[PDB]
């Protein structure tokens, strides 16, 4: 299965691996058994371009996990700005809550964020 | 008059233990309502319900992990819940 | 008697309510799989004899409506009834498209003084939702 492939792919990091699945028609919204998707393991690992190759394909912007969280989530909890900007570009909700009543916002605040909290 | 009571006679089987999540497959559905189905075909003429539900129980408990590329929720594992407010033994082939 | 009366000229009904997609309001995600779930329980408890009857994202209110209405139901040729509810969930709720619904107050259509064409008999509830967020890291074997 491609999807899971580029599940793979996109946790590790690989820009050019993630193309070339993607160009052999792997579902850019492919989930894990938790709703994990390429977004999610993006927005976590850091891999900016990733995200944006994703998005640009259309990726679920605002796909929840298991635990209710969204990439922005995910990437405010690291405290990714770039990716950040880019998830809020494609119209990510800041409003949008986890299973724990938690927004991006929340999680800004709860590492000291001053930077991201703002935006 | 004789009564009985009036929660009497139900059997109410979960998934899941209280508090926790349950697991579910895109392509083969639950955990739990797979083991459920292919208990009931392989038991039903068989053994006794709660006897069926109990395999269940192993089934979903020995034979299910979870995958995922978040080890957030990787690796994890499920129980059913069975309940019964039953009053009898429940055999498919009387 | 040590056993249910299961001779009654019919098993029963098995009533299955199978919640895949949510209102966007409620922020909850598709369920894929449940269709394969559904289609599992069919066929399993129409081999059984269960008349099985297989309803399709259902709000709150239709969830209580439908219930209502199947306890209201003569169900004294059946031995049996069955209910199978595939939605999300947490502690004692199931949900609806549009929100939560009390189990409770599910189950409480079907309380021995409440329908009376199966008091005595088997009624069994298949609860395949959430029942919170906690996950079970197991132990080794």
């Amino acid at each position: 299965d491609l999807g899971k492939k580029l599940l793979e792919a996109t946790r590790a990091g690989q820009d050019d691996e993630v193309r070339i699945l993607m160009a052999n028609g792997a579902d850019v919204n492919a989930m894990d058994d938790a709703g994990v998707t390429p977004l999610h393991l993006a927005a976590k690992r850091g891999h900016l371009e990733i995200v944006e190759v994703l998005l640009k394909h259309g990726a679920d912007v605002n796909a929840r996990d298991i635990w209710g969280r969204t990439p922005l989530h995910l990437a405010a909890t690291v405290g990714h700005l770039e990716i950040v900007e880019v998830l809020l570009e494609y119209g990510a909700d800041v409003n949008a809550q986890d299973k724990f009543g938690k927004t991006a916002f929340d999680i800004s605040i709860d590492n000291g964020n001053e930077d991201l909290a703002e935006i | 008059c004789h009564k009985i009571p009036v929660e009497a006679d139900f059997l109410y089987a979960y998934s899941t233990a209280p508090g926790y999540y349950s697991w579910r497959n895109s392509k083969d559905g639950s955990w739990f309502i797979q083991s459920l189905c292919a208990m009931l075909k392989q038991y039903a003429d068989k053994l006794e319900f709660m006897h069926i539900l109990t395999r269940v129980n192993r089934k979903v408990a020995t034979e299910f992990e979870s995958f995922s590329f978040d080890a957030t929720f990787h690796a994890k594992k499920q129980i059913p819940c069975i309940v019964s407010m039953l009053t009898k033994e429940l055999y498919f082939y009387h | 008697d040590n056993s249910y009366k299961m001779d009654y000229p019919e098993m029963g009904l098995c009533i299955i309510i199978n919640n895949k997609n949510f209102h966007k309001s409620t922020g909850m995600t598709s369920r894929s799989g449940t269709d394969v779930d559904a289609a599992n329980l069919r066929e399993t408890f129409r081999n059984l004899k269960y008349e099985v009857r297989n309803k399709n994202d259902l709000t709150r209110e239709e969830i209580v409506e439908l219930m209502r209405d199947v306890s209201k139901e003569d169900h004294s040729k059946r031995s049996s009834f069955v209910c199978v509810l595939l939605s999300h969930g947490e502690e004692g709720i199931i949900f609806g498209t549009n929100g939560p619904v009390d189990l409770k107050k599910i189950t409480n259509f079907f309380r021995g003084d409440r329908c009376r064409s199966l008091t005595g008999k088997p009624k069994l509830f298949i609860i395949q939702a959430c029942r919170g967020t906690e996950l079970d890291c197991g132990i080794e074997t």
